[PDB]
RNA sequence: CAUGAGGUGGCAAGAAAUGGGCUACAUUUUCUACCCCAGAAACGAUAGCCCUUAUGAAAUAAGGGUCGAAGGUGGAUUUAG
């Protein structure tokens, strides 16, 4: 063997540049003597250089203060700031009405096939469509299990084809045809 | 009433399900071609592995010498016997 | 007024190049490709030229017999597919006399197999 | 550092909310405490909420053949995370998100990111 | 008695570890586990094939590196990183050992279409936790 | 032809370097597609050729209408209203299966 | 090279089901809607009759993944009891803990 | 040439006895509304038979109809807290 770079090594290092990706441990690399596990009655908690339960640990040291500093000051470039849509709910409910809930559910393996990942869902206030009277009657007789009474939201959910961009086109076209539906009068609304 | 029935119809042709009345009856049909059946799930055909890519690549790594099976190796070693013997 | 920047497109490459540039060199440490054990530790430049060796030693034993072998190895589970992780096939699998079979054994590089063919 | 601003305005994600969910408090802690220093640094709000922990439990009899009475009982320990944020960019949500689930831990982690990007009706 | 992964007391010369030291109601009480793979957490699919790939390759390892394996492995599974940490003796060669990983690593990637990381530490003799 | 494809290959050879560093790893990783595509959609390919929305779930133009009053048509828009709520199957699955159903009762 | 006799009877069940899987849907629909005539579900009817018996999915046992036990399989990880306890005490199964509450 | 392998069809019925559960033999009960301030009675099969439904290639389960058993708080002994 050989005298190990845990002693060759000294203060005054970049840990950055010592461990750059997750890695499990490699005691040898490690300048620390970590002792785990649960010790012998008269003993100490086992040693560094050879721990099975050390090398199972996640091992966030590639991960430290100085890291994600420097680092982000790497990724400071990918990035644009937000205009003046304010903290205010109503504010960027005004400046930007719908909202639509499309997700992605991370595995971890061979494949990234999350079939319920394609889910999504349009929440939409009438306070801000601003243009329905009758036809928001008529678009509450049409969805009827929707559109709780407490708040003005209305809630179109599509889970019914396979692409989330098609998804979020389901739901935008109910939206519209929805509002089409709801401003066409028919002509037995008044017999009611 | 026939208001709320009509209602109904023109919620039905407008998301996309049945329009006319039609029981429950055809219902299960229009769920069960809603639904992929109990033999197309992926969990279902795919349940057992082949075992024959595992079993004849252990069967060939071995007998390259690349692997080394204990198990075959008693057994090689028990049957030789065998036919030393009986 | 909504000052809405418009969104800088990348490929899936230059953060890990910012991520190079925060870990510049390790002055300590040794070329990645080794191991970090000091018993694995190559002690001369002909040790590590040995140990390089070895490990292209063992790729192409691998390599020979996965193309050897490759019934072993068609059944895909990383989506999306993958052609080199996908086994190559150096048998000629057009065995009438055409062209493109020529063509066939011109991309595979068997010589005396398209002389004699031809 | 190649940037190739494009062409067209930002998709603006208002919450995006991170469910990071596993089997190890101090991974999921660990974990936020390096998600809070690095949107800290960043300048984006980021919140922090604990979501009761799930267990999901079973029995299974513990000798071959006999011996209904005596069972083994195992248990699975699912413990969530919320780390929920507003106010980020399109383009940060990018670079943030791609971050995180790079240096996503083990076997010990999902991560579920509900995106609310609001655009206008039409 | 309980017999599930406890080592009986012979006399009191038995080296052993801390891992099949420890008994399985220890299971993260003390030891944690050897295979970190999110399979097996509350909203997944997949965990079953998860399970098989494990006992195929814990066997594979144990069958390909001959009687240098000290005690059992690391196995991490990270996105698509499947990460083999390994705490293999210092008896054989080392271009033998970066055969064999190289051969493994290719392997592996060839038959779990996944980036596989060998990740060895080497290690003189047997570690002992205690004696019995 | 052979000679640019081989002029690529040396260039590749010449300017192949040694990996040095684990970031790098992950960057030929990328490179040659072992490693995800990232940040994830769960949609990493899986285009089903562009069929955008109306392939899915309006069915009229497969439906080849019948006389709309018979129960071959009810029964036809039974199998449609099906075919629109599966997310699985294609639209390609989704027709052949109907045209199947065309040349069954075409037979009767 | 299979652990025995009925798991290879098994994915022969699950193989060729699978691939006989779609005209039984077809014709199972024909059978549970109300709409058609009844002789001309009974035409159907005999031509179920006449599909194969191996492939309808009443012959699927959803038995361990590892080595054919019957009943005693949790779905989950398709592992049977003691081989599910096997790998779940040596601790080579993450997550599982001994319920102690 | 078998004690191995495959296909098709049957095997799981009580002159009887016994272990363990479930429901009862009602008035602190039963039906109804309510989910505990009322009205009315003044009992008990999750068994048998019929119809329909669920699932299935091919019924076991569910609901309804029908019926209105034995049963009058159980000896010696014994269980659990």
């Amino acid at each position: 063997a050989l005298p190990p770079r845990t002693e060759k090594m000294a203060v005054d290092q970049d840990w950055p540049s010592v461990y750059p990706v997750a890695a499990p441990f490699k005691p040898s690399a490690v300048p620390l003597p970590v002792r785990m596990g649960y010790p012998v009655k008269k003993g100490v908690p086992m040693a560094k250089e050879g721990n099975l339960e050390l090398l199972k640990i996640p091992n966030f040291l590639h991960l430290t203060p100085v890291a994600i500093k420097k680092h982000c000051e790497a990724l400071k470039d990918f990035c644009t700031e937000w205009p003046a849509a304010l903290d205010s709910d109503e504010k960027c409910e005004k400046h930007f009405p719908i909202e639509i809930d499309s997700t992605d559910y991370v595995s971890s393996g061979p494949s990234v096939r999350n079939p319920r990942a394609r889910v999504v869902v349009l929440r939409v206030k009438l306070s801000s469509l601003n243009l329905d009277d009758h036809a928001k009657k008529k678009l509450i007789k049409l969805v009827g299990e929707r559109y709780c009474k407490t708040t003005d939201v209305l809630t179109i959910k599509t889970d019914r084809c396979p692409l989330r961009r098609q998804n979020y086109d389901y739901a935008v076209y109910l939206l519209t045809v929805l509002y089409h539906e709801s401003w066409n009068t028919e002509e037995w609304e008044k017999s009611k | 009433s026939e208001y709320a029935f009509r209602m109904s119809r023109l919620s039905a042709r407008l998301f996309g399900e049945v329009t006319r009345p039609t029981n429950s009856k055809s219902m299960k049909v229009v769920k069960l071609f809603s639904e992929l059946p109990l033999a197309k799930k992926k969990e279902t055909y795919d349940w057992y592995p082949n075992h024959h890519t595992y079993a004849e690549l252990m069967q060939t790594l071995r007998f390259l010498g690349l692997y080394r099976d204990e198990h075959q190796d008693f057994m090689d070693e028990q049957k030789r016997l065998k036919k030393l013997r009986g | 007024e909504v000052v809405i920047p418009k969104k800088k497109t990348w490929d899936k490459v230059a953060v890990l190049q910012a991520l190079a540039s925060t870990v510049n060199r390790d002055t300590t440490a040794v070329p990645y490709v080794f191991q970090d054990d000091p018993y694995l530790m190559p002690a001369s430049s002909l040790e590590s030229r040995s140990f390089l060796l070895a490990k292209k030693s063992g790729e192409n034993v691998a390599k020979f017999i996965i193309n050897s072998y490759p019934k072993y190895f068609q059944k895909d589970i990383a989506e999306p597919h993958i052609p080199c992780l996908m086994p190559e096939y150096f048998e000629p699998q057009i065995k009438d006399i055409s062209e493109a079979a020529l063509k066939e054994r011109i991309e595979l590089r068997k010589v005396k197999a398209s002389v004699d063919m031809f | 550092p190649v940037v190739t601003i494009s062409d067209e305005p930002d998709i603006l994600y208002k919450r995006l909310s991170v469910l990071v969910k596993g089997h190890d408090k101090a991974v999921l802690d660990s974990y936020e405490y390096f998600a809070v220093l690095a949107a800290k640094e960043l300048g984006i709000s980021i919140k922090v909420h604990e979501p009761p922990r799930k267990i999901e439990r079973f029995t299974l009899l513990q000798s071959v053949h006999i011996y209904k009475k005596h069972r083994v009982q195992y248990e699975m320990r699912t413990l969530y995370r919320c780390l929920e944020l507003e106010h980020l960019t399109g383009s940060t949500a990018d670079v943030y998100l791609e971050y995180i689930q790079r240096n996503l831990p083990e076997g010990v982690a999902m991560e579920v990111t509900k995106t609310q990007l609001e655009q206008l009706p039409e | 008695k309980n017999r599930a992964a406890r080592v009986r007391v012979s006399k009191g010369d038995k080296p052993v570890t801390y891992e099949e030291a420890h008994a399985p109601h220890y299971i993260a009480h003390r030891k944690g586990w050897l295979s970190l793979h999110t399979g097996n957490l509350d909203g997944e699919d997949h965990a079953a094939e998860r399970t098989v790939e494990d006992v195929f390759l814990r066997k594979f390892m144990w069958g390909t590196f001959p009687g240098c394996l000290a005690d059992q492995l690391v196995l991490k599974r990270r996105g698509n990183q499947l990460e083999i940490c390994a705490v293999v003796l210092r008896q054989l060669s080392p271009h033998k050992y970066y055969f064999l990983v190289g051969y493994s690593e290719t392997l592996l990637s060839y038959f779990y279409k996944c980036p596989v990381r060998l990740h060895l530490q080497t290690v003189p003799s047997k570690v002992v936790y205690k004696y019995l | 032809s052979l000679w640019d494809v081989e002029f690529a290959k040396q260039l590749a050879t010449v300017n192949e370097q040694p990996l040095q560093n684990g970031f790098e790893e992950l960057i030929q990783w990328t490179k040659e597609g072992k490693l995800w595509e990232f940040p994830i959609n769960n949609e990493a390919g899986f285009d089903d050729d562009g069929s955008e929305f109306h392939e899915h779930i309006f069915l009229e133009k497969h439906l080849e209408s019948f006389p709309k009053q018979g129960p071959i048509r009810h029964f036809m828009e039974l199998v449609t209203c099906g075919l629109s709520k599966n997310p699985y199957l294609s639209v390609k699955q989704k027709v052949e299966h109907i045209e199947w159903f065309r040349n069954y009762f075409n037979e009767k | 090279h299979y652990v025995d006799w009925r798991m290879w009877r098994d994915v022969k069940r699950r193989k060729m089901a699978y691939e006989y899987a779609d005209e039984r849907l077809r014709i199972n629909s024909l059978r549970k809607n109300t709409i058609l005539p009844k002789i001309l579900q009974d035409v159907a009817d005999e031509e179920i009759a006449a599909l194969p018996r191996d492939s309808c999915p009443v012959r699927i046992r959803n038995r361990c993944v590892m080595t054919s036990r019957p009943r005693g399989v949790k779905r989950r990880w398709r592992l049977s009891r003691i081989v599910f306890r096997h790998l779940a005490d040596h601790g080579q199964l993450s997550g599982i803990q001994r319920a102690t509450w």
